[PDB]
RNA sequence: GCGCCGCUAGAGGUGAAAUUCUUGGACCGGCGCAAGACGGACCAGAGCGAAAGCAUUUGCCAAGAAUGUUUUCAUUAAUCAAGAACGAAAGUCGGAGGUUCGAAGACGAUCAGAUACCGUCGUAGUUCCGACCAUAAACGAUGCCGACUGGCGAUGCGGCGGC
């Protein structure tokens, strides 16, 4: 064996998994206990081949799945959540990506500590990319 | 209230309208004899005053002037005048 | 006497060199002649010397300030700043 | 020295390698920002006045201001004499005939 | 910058109203040598050898020492005349307490 | 991915859905306990005390 | 004809208030026209609930909340049938809209 | 081409001996390859964690930042880093018609630890109170703000680092300064809210293993 | 944005879409530094100001309404041609400045035709200091001053009396 920390069995480790649950994609990226060390950083984007489908609940969901077999592969056992947004300036209500990337992921016979959002938020900052009239449809 | 009349009313609701617009303009102010604790001239202080005042023996504070009407550092021998 | 309306020091050069060069140097040209207050001896002694160079009338200091001036605020906006890495960090 | 110091500090008048006695940002208002030292491996960065960011040694001796004399180019010579004797004491190449004529 | 300045100069003010004071260097290099000195004031913009030796003789004659914060004109107007100066002894305040101030 | 396809008996007709009234919406129950229940919306004609069946039970809610 | 007895925005003794930007559109608006709606949802969307908290690592876990002020624009306020067009005699009144929790 | 998490080793992360539950998790890093050794590579880390699986009974909504600063085998040593709240009881607490005040103040300890102190707070509603805006006046809200800073500027600069760190597990400048505030105005929801940590005084090795005793 | 580690093939972006960034490894996570604006949630039919306009702390000043006043002066007042001061944003001019956004313009789209709505880039400008121009839906589309003539709950700054 090479993978995995020494623990006990009724016991588990905990590393923490950020969600960036923006428009147009979304992130499951999930580290360690620090944060730092990048485990798995799989993409809903990447296992969908349509574009309109990126930022789709569908590929959230199985964007949890790929690293829930991640996860248990390694040995880290138990997730906290860093729910994020697109933050700061922009929005920072999730996007679908959000829901169906932490219900697959529970479903997926994982263990859940806090969940928490996290996305950025300025105090009075950084001049919005609209124009004065703003993106008009 | 076609019926009022306004040069005889009761002497309290005279009372609740201002120092002007009564019947007969009146301040709400008055003079008012104060003992300071431990001496023996009593003092005639404007009630509504504002400045620092002393006694005659008691070499110290009187009354704290403020903004509507003055108060004294000890409730003190105390009664309003006339 | 109020001789002239809008040319103030550059009525020397007369008609000649143009309108937007001569609205161009009267204001350097009023800065670099100007006696400015000395700020250790407390009097109105600064005057140009060559360029860079300031120095006081009386109290004989000299200081190398800025250019057309005294205190170009690319000196002030730096000055302002060493004195805060004094003490951000403490060094 | 360029060590030592912290980043974001403005320097004039630095040398290029350690002993150099002055070499870089020496013109009239001009000055390196010093950045992002190597704490092992010891250089450091700079910022040359036109933008180009230099690795240079983490001990080159260098002093810590700005030049004085800057903003000195903010008066045109405003005629063609005050030109000449602005290049009669450093250098013989002043009336410059275009290759052209 | 925005409320307490008027601590030292309306107390400063107020005895160019009445007590007796001194301007200059060597009116109060006279006052500070025969102990009639009381309080010596430093403007910030004295030459620093003027600022360490009347700093010396209030140590030699038990007086105390005010910093004024503040430029060598800037006390002209807390004075309340024309004139620079780097240097004041108050020497007989009649009801101020410049003696009772911050020092 | 690896579930067993279950069957899986309603709760109460809750209406149409989809535009056009060509889905219904039934959530159902999963068959072994009574607590587990999810909002879902099949299609075809319902009868109320039916048993449909799930190719997998973990896709979506209806509400935007 | 004047349509409100305000013109429009909530203010009167002023001349200038902040300028804000909307949301969705991004489009600036005066703070005092724009319409506001306060979000306090769910984070985890109450359905998916009972399918991690066998997942949670406790027995009593406070779920916590999410809170997204939107504020829109008025233009894609009644686009996207946040407010609605109300009638000349409904109109008078500043009175917020009721409940119905369950 | 290989798999890169087999070159790697896990360690296990422990806090300082001031809290009750010590084993905080396991980092991981690779090994020692030529320059990039087993030290260095995780030390100065940060490590967000609540209270609620640091304590025993404390509540959850507050979390420390810990640096690990020292590295001996398998432990990870941990020391004091800062402080702060999850956003969401932050603005759980910020209200319609009731005022926010704050404070910010840099206060250093007696042993090189300058710290930025920011604690908030907000007016409170009484029993009976039948209007609505239970808000400040302005020279209320400043001799407020003065007596917020410094009472946690005796809480911090009187005496060391650790009674610093020991006070705020159940928020006692906190509560201190939520006993003295009503007297003038009332205050309900006081937290001492975020602590940044500026200076490290020279790495010294004891203070550190001072904490890793008993 | 610049470093610095970790990790994978995309990320970005739209109704879809491409220009564009990328295995001299971006995007994401973490530790930092730097530079620039702006001061969210508290923030309301609340205040202040002649008006434009004003919101992070502590700060050297100087001003003002309102109230308190058995103070003083004893018609000194009201609107005011000629004339004065201040005046958003944009603009010009000079010097710092350049983060974000972005007139122009360059593309990529959608289009019958797009010099436009949408996307990446991007100059002048948005920032400061100084010297200008006096124009706005500068709107309360209501000149200033003064008196008189319904109510009712409520609000802000004072003052008075109280369970
Ligand atoms: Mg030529
Ligand atoms: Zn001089
Ligand atoms: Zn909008």
């Amino acid at each position: 064996i090479s993978l995995g920390p020494q623990v006990a069995e009724g016991e588990n480790v905990f590393g923490v998994c950020h969600i960036f649950a923006s428009f147009n994609d979304t992130f499951v990226h999930v580290t360690d206990l620090s944060g730092k060390e990048t485990i798995c950083r799989v993409t809903g984007g990447m296992k969908v081949k349509a574009d309109r489908d990126e930022s789709s609940p569908y590929a959230a969901m199985l964007a949890a799945q790929d690293v829930a077999q991640r996860c248990k592969e390694l040995g880290i056992t138990a997730l906290h959540i860093k729910l994020r947004a697109t933050g700061g300036n922009r929005t920072k209500t999730p996007g679908p990506g959000a829901q169906s990337a932490l219900r697959a992921l529970a479903r997926s016979g994982m263990k859940i500590g806090r969940i928490e959002d996290v996305t950025p938020i300025p105090s009075d900052s950084t001049r919005r990319k609209g124009g004065r009239r703003g993106r008009r449809l | 209230p076609l019926a009022k009349d306004l040069l005889h009313p009761s002497p309290e609701e005279e009372k609740r309208k201002h120092k002007k617009k009564r019947l007969v303009q009146s301040p709400n102010s008055y003079f008012m004899d104060v003992k300071c604790p431990g001496c023996y001239k009593i003092t005639t202080v404007f009630s509504h005053a504002q400045t620092v005042v002393l006694c005659v023996g008691c070499s110290t504070v009187l009354c704290q002037p403020t903004g509507g009407k003055a108060r004294l550092t000890e409730g003190c021998s105390f009664r309003r005048k006339q | 006497a109020k001789r002239t309306k809008k040319v103030g020091i550059v009525g020397k050069y007369g008609t000649r060199y143009g309108a937007s060069l001569r609205k161009m140097v009267k204001k350097i040209e009023i800065s670099q002649h100007a006696k400015y207050t000395c700020s250790f001896c407390g009097k109105t002694k600064m005057k140009r010397r060559a360029v860079g160079i300031w120095h006081c009338g009386s109290c004989m200091k000299t200081v190398a300030g800025g250019a057309w001036t005294y205190n170009t605020t690319s000196a002030v906006t730096v000055k302002s700043a060493i004195r805060r890495l004094k003490e951000l960090k403490d060094q | 020295p360029v060590g030592t110091m912290p980043e974001g500090t403005i320097v004039c008048c630095l040398e290029e390698k350690p002993g150099d006695r002055g070499k870089l940002a020496r013109a009239s208002g001009n000055y390196a920002t010093v950045i992002s030292h190597n704490p092992e491996t010891k250089k450091t960065r700079v910022k040359l006045p036109s933008g180009s960011k230099k690795v240079i040694s983490s001990a080159n001796r260098a002093v810590v201001g700005v030049v004085a004399g800057g903003g000195r180019i903010d008066k045109p010579i405003l005629k063609a004499g005050r030109a000449y004797h602005k290049y009669k004491a450093k250098r013989n190449c002043w009336p410059r005939v275009r290759g052209v004529a | 910058t925005k409320k307490s300045l008027e601590s030292i100069n309306s107390r400063l003010q107020l005895v160019m109203k009445s007590g007796k004071y001194v301007l200059g260097y060597k009116q109060t290099l006279k006052m500070i040598r025969q102990g009639k000195a009381k309080l010596v004031i430093l403007a910030n913009n004295c030459p620093a050898l003027r600022k360490s030796e009347i700093e010396y003789y209030a140590m030699l004659a038990k007086t105390g020492v005010h910093h004024y914060s503040g430029n060598n004109i800037e006390l002209g107007t807390a004075c309340g005349k024309y004139y620079r100066v780097c240097t004041l002894a108050i020497i007989d305040p009649g009801d101020s307490d410049i003696i009772r101030s911050m020092p | 991915r690896v579930q067993p396809i279950k069957l899986a008996r309603v709760t109460k007709v809750l209406g149409r859905t989809g535009s056009q009234g060509q889905c219904t919406q039934v959530r159902v129950e999963f068959m072994d306990d009574t607590s587990r229940s999810i909002i879902r919306n099949v299609k075809g004609p319902v009868r109320e005390g039916d048993v449909l069946t799930l190719l997998e039970s973990e896709r979506e809610a209806r509400r935007l | 004809t004047k349509k409100r007895r305000n013109n429009g925005r909530a203010k009167k003794g002023r001349g200038h208030v902040q300028p804000i930007r909307c949301t969705n559109c991004a489009r600036c608006v005066p703070k005092d026209k724009a319409i506001k709606k306060f979000v306090i949802r769910n984070i985890v969307e109450a359905a998916a609930v009972r399918d991690i908290s066998e997942a949670s690592v406790f027995d009593a876990y406070v779920l916590p909340k999410l809170y997204v002020k939107l504020h829109y624009c008025v233009s894609c306020a009644i686009h996207s049938k946040v407010v609605r067009n109300r009638s000349r005699e409904a109109r008078k009144d500043r009175t917020p809209p009721p409940r119905f929790r369950p | 081409v290989v798999d890169p998490f087999s070159k790697k080793d896990w360690y296990d992360v422990k806090a300082p001996a001031m809290f009750n539950i010590r084993n905080i998790g396991k980092t991981l890093v690779t090994r020692t390859q030529g320059t990039k050794i087993a030290s260095d590579g995780l030390k100065g880390r940060v490590f967000e964690v609540s209270l609620a699986d640091l304590q025993n009974d404390e509540v959850a909504f507050r979390k420390f930042k810990l640096i690990t600063e020292d590295v001996q085998g398998k432990n990870c040593l941990t020391n004091f880093h800062g402080m702060d709240l999850t956003r969401d009881k932050m603005c759980s607490m910020v209200k319609k018609w009731q005022t926010m005040i704050e404070a910010h103040v840099d206060v250093k300890t007696t042993d090189g630890y300058l710290l930025r102190l920011f604690c908030v707070g907000f007016t409170k509603k009484r029993n009976n109170q039948i209007r609505k805006t239970s808000y400040a006046q302005h020279q209320q809200v400043r001799q407020i703000r003065k007596k917020m800073m410094e009472i946690m500027t005796r809480e911090v600069q009187t005496n060391d680092l650790k009674e610093v760190v020991n006070k705020l597990i159940p928020d006692s400048i906190g509560k201190d300064i939520e006993k003295a505030c009503q007297s003038i105005y009332p205050l309900h929801d006081v937290f001492v809210r975020k602590v940044k940590m500026l200076k490290k005084p020279k790495f010294e090795l004891g203070k550190l293993m001072e904490l890793h005793g008993e």
